């Protein structure tokens, strides 16, 4: 009975997901758009409106915890989309994702003072790529020694 | 960590708010990743037979019904556990599954029940992506 | 669903607060749930599958006695040859001069990291870097 309506409602949304994918929009983009705006034309909304919303997510993130440096669009987007277009949750998670990553980089040697905030911003919140960049200076002298006179002999194991 | 977790649910099941606050705050400072689930018993009972209609980018939609697959699964199950079962039986990793139940695209973290699944025959849509 | 719905929302919000370091929100949701005497399964999420990113604590020594500890991001199902390439791409040490050891045991290009005991964050390995003059 209500089963009929659930099937209809589902199909109605699958339809827009379907249109979206063939135009390059993920299903969480289409649905996030639908939830936020109520638009009948989600593709159009994404092209024209999304960047203003992501811009807002990043500034509000910076306002809510100004200790955490500056938020990137890739981080705003990821939060917006994991919370399906709920603005206040998206802001919460954008902040939380970055807080969590600064806490990890700190425990791995790299706090705010050694450039974690700048490297997280620089790489769209990608912890793996920030860690790489932050340890470059540590490996440079190993790179620079490779051809020095008189190395120790090749160990056997 | 794992004892603080135990102590957390003991404190909440206990009615003891202050003990819940002291332990929830400590786990928070440490960024502990938790699964916090309700009791299975609180949910509408199962297993239920879910009627799944699979779809993709080019499939021709129609109000023709015909679920391709029936799955026996409990309403208390997370959407993430439906994705694991479907990866087992059929080979499609979570990365390409998108679940639609009713008006909603589903979050992995949420139960089937929370999207209204509770009876045999209930309809859900599995949308499979073609470029992960 | 009764307001079993509501109790789930709050539970899930507590998990997000805790993981996101939001101390005051963790307090709020824990407080609301404790006050409703809600029985919950609370568990630490298991350490990841072998197809998921973990942090490897690599001890590095070179052919000139120099040592340093660095942290790589690996998946345990990845091969030593894939590891070698990662370290080549990132920092320029050619695969040819990377000698990986875990145990007292020189790992081989075909062997997975998983194969060698590496499975969680914090696990260890030793990278020996050969000179270009080593014969």
């Amino acid at each position: 009975g209500r089963q009929d309506k659930m099937r209809k409602e589902g199909l109605q949304l699958v339809s827009m997901i379907q249109e979206g994918e063939t135009a390059g929009a993920s299903p969480e983009e289409v649905f996030s758009a639908l939830q936020y705006s109520g638009t009948e034309v989600p593709l159009q909304w994404l092209r024209s409106e999304l960047s203003y919303v992501l811009e807002m997510v990043a500034e509000l993130a910076g306002q809510q915890d100004p200790e955490l440096g500056a938020f990137s669009c890739q981080e705003a987007r990821k939060a917006w989309l994991d919370r399906h277009g709920n603005l206040d949750e998206a802001v919460e998670e954008c902040v939380r994702a970055r807080r969590r990553k600064v806490h990890e980089l700190q425990s791995l040697g790299f706090g705010p003072k050694e450039g974690s905030l700048q490297a997280l911003f620089q790489h769209g919140g990608d912890v793996a790529r920030a860690l790489t960049e932050l340890q470059r200076q540590r490996l440079e002298p190993f790179h620079q020694r490779l051809w020095d006179r008189d190395p120790e002999p090749t160990p056997c194991w | 960590k794992e004892e603080l977790a135990t102590r957390l649910s003991q404190a909440i099941a206990g009615g003891d708010e202050k003990a819940a606050a002291q332990v929830a705050a400590v786990l928070a400072q440490h960024h502990v990743a938790l699964n916090v689930q309700l009791m299975e018993a609180w949910f509408p009972p199962g297993p239920i037979r879910l009627q799944v209609t699979v779809e993709d980018a080019t499939s021709v939609l129609s109000s023709s019904s015909s679920a391709h697959v029936s799955l026996k699964i409990h309403p208390h199950c997370s959407i993430a556990a439906l994705q694991d079962q479907v990866f087992s039986e059929f080979g499609f990793p979570p990365a390409v599954q998108r679940w639609v139940i009713g008006r909603c695209l589903c979050m992995p973290e949420r139960s089937l029940a929370s999207y209204g699944v509770s009876q045999d025959g209930d309809p859900a849509f599995l949308y499979l992506l073609s470029a992960p | 669903d009764e307001k079993t719905k509501k109790a789930e929302e709050m539970a899930l919000s507590l998990a997000r607060a805790v993981a996101g370091g939001d101390e005051q929100a963790a307090i709020k949701y824990a407080t609301w749930l404790a006050e409703q005497r809600v029985p919950l399964r609370v568990q630490v999420k298991p350490e990841v599958s072998p197809t998921q990113d973990i942090r490897l604590c690599v001890s590095v020594e070179d052919a000139y006695m120099h040592t340093v500890t660095i942290w790589l991001t690996v998946r345990p199902d990845m091969t030593v040859a894939s590891l070698k390439d990662m370290v080549f791409l990132d920092y320029g040490f050619p695969p040819s001069l990377q000698q990986w050891v875990v145990g007292q045991r020189l790992a081989r290009d075909q062997e997975t990291l998983h194969s060698h005991g590496i499975r969680r964050n914090g696990d260890g390995a030793y990278l020996y870097l050969l000179s270009a003059r080593n014969t």
